[PDB]
């Protein structure tokens, strides 16, 4: 068959919220981008959307992006505004264009996701410490193979100088590592956490640090045998990021503890009057300050989901905090947060999302107006068919009332329940509405509009039906999807005794049952053909059902993670699955098989819905915005022509008017070659050598006993093999005529025998000297 | 604890300098594989030259070390033993094991004074092996001046 959807990166998406800020990057000075789950580009005075960088179409470049989702760890930009560079989720680095947004180049070979980066002082080099506890340089060309620094267990904190050399480090696994950059090695580790360090700062001599200890430390940086000068004791909890100000004559430090405190006489005290502010420090605990280049005010990352601007008492500078400003969001992240429940009109043009304190009103990727009156998230939403009123069930069991044109609520709708609702649609011409309730229930609803005496703008409750006291062990009494039949004849319902039961729309009577649920089910559903339905539980199993019990048609068991909603086509042909592992399956109605499998989502999605038209996904999440879709022996003569062709060539060097085979001097190869051979069958190799070999060969033995070297061989080997070849061949059978390595040999073996006469002169002394004390000690 | 790490890291450091504190502190200190090493390169290339106790001379001074075993208590000298024990037993190492040994044999008394620890098992333990590796130099010394004999 035919169904919608495509591979690639964007199909028209709002999935972007542009939250949850973590840390910051300026720019020009009077801009500043920021890290968010893309690249988001604000003023740094008023609080307009810019830019903002996202996945798209580049220029030049298809399933690529401007910023991922995922929650970027950090983000700042070039010195000279340049480049733009961006760590993920993910290990890898993404570096982009600053005028474009193409991609230059990817960086890899991280194991884990990115806890350190920046930009350092020079541009040509790029450090990057990532969660697999280590740091990596980079280079313009790539340079990995420059420094790995690695002796750590957790991730890395404080870093860079401005100097070329002589790195410093501290660490979030309670140490502090000093490091000398020409030939790394760790002279020193200064300890005085038992924790994480959480933020760091060098003001511009001292370097204060702060962890899970409540405490600041100082420190010297021309330092040997540690330079301490104070600690700065419980500021009330454990402090979080700190920062210095540009000009560098004060410095802001941050904590979890709501506050925010500067020193000045810097100083080791706070020495200036704070109850000027007017614009108090934060609502939620912060995660990154950095002042603001415009030199007179303070930028603020906060964890929840979006920063913030204040100022800092001080007389150049603003002497109170302003009013915080926010960006030109497109009412996404411009109101509070998640959204658990959406809603479907008929037009196309009016979906709405909720949160715990806003409705938000969208025709595909244009926000209209707000409604506010939400006391709580919604689990439930509802349009009336044809998009005229929009009902809502808020979690204190509340159904409201909402115009389409303003934010004013119309009518409250009457709160007779006392739990939250957990399912509710309307019927097909829309006047009839059955609702999810723990009152042991089903509460009919009219409507229609105010102009009699029963109230349809508040929908008077005649009709009470209730048999609900059936028995069970699991639970009785409560319900959480309710399904109108698309040919309005009967009402299915969820149950929590692992049934489901179907009646028709008069009084009590019974069609079926449904069971042989190991967990209680979630989402309940029926195609319009209406002979075959679905129903999902929490067991990850999917169960099809026709008309029969007991006789299982098929098990729709492949999941690892819990099923939020499974439902069908609004041409009953295609079913598909939403669930808790961030991942949407697109399943054939007539079929067992999966036809497409969306993976894009990062964050986890609560609800998911198509409209009629079918040309676009609606998808409730927690990042709270929508995704719409559509042998040997040879070598060793190699090494002796080598070697004795490195030899000759070092004697007549200056006397008379390669670069590997290993070392400073070639002959260490030549013993290397010695040790690399095994033990056994190494004679084979050594007889096929001839007696040019023999004279190539002793001049090594005469190099390493001049060299007085015994670290890379040992004398029973030299000997070995020595006796090996005088075995071979030979002395007056390979020449009769006294040559110079002939009388070479005759001092050889007397610096052998004396080599070995001192050790065994030794041992000779120490057995006997051991034997004596033993004679004695009885 | 704190001085104890760090005290490892000054353990690092000295290995590139000299060899004298870095062999008491490594004595003091885990682990003797590096101990091992610093022997193996201190120790490790062919010399006979001028007066040493244990063999450690070199263009910079290690005859401190001649000193510094003069100095040393007897849990040193019995913890260094046992490793001369572990490594009296492979091939090459037991040199290495010998090196310390005409070394203690100058500097204490016959007494290995007064308050000595039990180690009858250490001195039973080392004198096999030594005799075992003093017969394979005693056959490559006969066996090295017979090539020089023939012509």
């Amino acid at each position: 068959a035919a169904a919608f959807g495509v591979i690639a990166s964007n199909a028209n998406c709002v999935w972007i919220p542009a939250s949850s800020g973590n840390s910051n990057g300026s720019g020009p000075g009077q801009l500043i981008t920021s890290a968010l789950e893309d690249v988001n580009i604000w003023d740094i005075k008023t609080g307009d959307l810019v830019s903002k960088l996202s996945d798209g179409l580049p220029p030049g470049a298809s399933d690529a992006r401007g910023a991922k989702p995922a929650e970027c760890t950090y983000l700042e930009a070039h010195k000279d505004t340049d480049l733009l560079a961006v760590g993920y989720a993910d290990g890898v680095i993404k570096v982009w264009d600053l005028m474009s947004k193409t991609v230059l180049l990817n960086f890899n070979g991280h194991k884990a996701a990115i806890t350190l980066l920046q930009f350092d002082g020079t541009g040509t080099r790029l450090i990057s410490g990532s969660k697999d506890s280590n740091i990596i340089v980079w280079d313009l060309v790539g340079e990995v193979g420059l420094y790995k620094l690695r002796s750590h267990k957790d991730s890395i904190t404080g870093f860079w100088c401005q100097g070329e050399d002589w790195l410093i480090s501290t660490s979030k696994d309670g140490m502090i590592k000093l490091w000398d950059l020409k030939t790394h090695q760790c002279i020193e580790t200064h300890i005085a956490h038992t924790g994480e360090c959480w933020g760091l700062a060098v003001k511009d001599d001292l370097l204060i640090t702060t962890g899970t200890d409540s405490q600041v430390k100082i420190w010297k940086l021309d330092i040997e045998n540690d330079k301490m000068g104070g600690k700065l004791t419980e500021m009330g909890i454990f402090e979080k990021q700190s920062k210095q100000r540009g000009l560098k004559i004060e410095f802001i430090t941050n904590s979890s503890d709501k506050t925010s405190f500067f020193y000045i006489q810097y100083s080791s005290f706070i020495l200036h009057p704070f109850q000027t502010i007017r614009s108090l420090y934060k609502i939620k605990s912060a995660s990154w300050t950095t002042v603001s280049s415009s030199k007179l005010e303070l930028v603020l990352t906060t964890s929840s989901n979006t920063i913030e601007y204040y100022s800092i008492p001080y007389e150049k500078r603003d002497p109170t905090s302003p009013a915080p400003l926010k960006t030109h969001t497109i009412e996404l992240q411009g109101q509070r947060t998640d959204v658990r429940s959406i809603d479907i009109s008929d037009d196309n043009k009016l979906l709405a999302t909720a949160s715990n304190g806003s409705l938000k009103i969208w025709n595909i990727k244009t926000h209209k107006c707000i409604r506010t009156f939400e006391c709580g998230y919604a689990l439930t939403c509802k349009f009336l068919p044809g998009g005229l009123l929009v009902i809502l069930g808020t979690r204190n069991g509340e159904l409201q009332l909402f115009d389409l044109a303003s934010s004013s609520l119309l009518d409250t709708i009457e709160d007779a329940h006392d739990a939250a609702i957990w399912s509710l649609d309307l019927t097909s011409d829309g006047k009839r509405l059955v609702t999810g309730s723990a009152d042991k229930t089903v509460k009919f609803w009219d409507f229609k509009v105010e102009n009699s005496l029963v109230p349809g703008t508040k929908n008077k409750f005649l009709p009470v039906l209730k048999l609900h006291h059936d028995t069970t062990l699991e639970l009785t009494d409560d319900i959480l999807c309710v399904r109108v039949s698309p040919d309005d004849r009967y009402l299915a319902i969820s149950l929590l005794d692992n049934t489901v039961k179907v009646f028709f729309l008069d009084s009590m009577k019974f069609y079926l049952s449904l069971y042989g649920h190991k967990l209680p089910v979630l989402s309940i559903d029926i195609s319009f053909d209406s002979k075959m339905i679905i129903t999902s539980s929490a067991d990850k199993n999917i169960k099809i059902w026709g008309l029969d019990f007991g006789d299982c048609h098929k098990s729709l068991f492949a999941h690892q993670d819990s099923i939020m909603n499974v439902k069908f086509l609004p041409q009953s042909h295609n079913f598909f699955s939403c669930s808790k592992d961030a991942v949407v399956k697109y399943w054939d109605g007539e079929k067992f098989e999966c036809i497409q499998k969306l993976y894009a989502h990062q964050s986890e999605v609560w609800a998911l819905a198509v409209a009629t038209d079918g040309g676009f996904v609606v998808s409730s999440s927690h990042d709270h915005s929508i995704r719409i879709w559509e042998k040997a022996g040879e070598r060793l003569m190699e090494a002796l022509d080598l070697g004795i062709a490195e030899i000759e060539g070092l004697e007549a060097y200056n006397r008379d008017m390669v670069l590997i085979a290993v070392n400073k001097t070639p002959e260490q190869y030549i013993m290397d070659t010695l040790l690399r051979i095994r033990m056994s069958q190494l004679e084979d190799a050594l007889m096929v050598m001839p007696f040019s070999y023999v004279l190539k060969f002793l001049k090594f033995i005469d190099t390493v006993m001049q060299n007085k070297t015994l670290l890379h061989s040992h004398l029973p080997l030299i000997c070995k093999n020595l006796f090996f070849i005088i075995k071979f061949n030979h002395k007056e059978l390979v020449s009769q005529k006294n040559e110079e390595l002939k009388l070479q040999i005759n001092r050889v073996k007397t610096e052998l025998r004396s080599a070995l006469k001192s050790t065994e002169d030794d041992l000779g002394f120490n057995v006997q000297g051991l034997k004596f004390v033993k004679q004695q000690w009885n | 604890k704190l001085q104890v790490e760090q005290e490892q890291s000054l353990q690092n450091y000295m290995s590139k300098g000299d060899w004298t504190n870095a062999f008491l502190l490594a004595m003091t200190l885990d682990h003797p594989m590096r101990l091992f090493n610093v022997l193996k390169r201190a120790l490790g290339e062919s010399r006979s030259r001028q007066d040493t106790e244990e063999g450690k001379i070199e263009v910079i001074f290690n005859e401190e070390l001649d000193q510094a075993i003069s100095i040393l208590n007897d849990e040193q000298l019995i913890l260094l033993m046992k490793r001369c024990r572990d490594w009296n037993t492979n091939a090459k190492t037991h040199t290495i094991a010998q090196r310390t040994i005409r070394c203690i044999l100058m500097h204490h008394n016959i007494a290995k004074l007064s308050e000595i620890p039990g180690m009858v098992k250490i001195v039973d333990a080392i004198i096999p092996y030594t005799q075992r590796h003093f017969t394979r130099v005693d056959n490559l010394v006969e066996q090295s001046y017979i090539l020089d004999y023939a012509l």
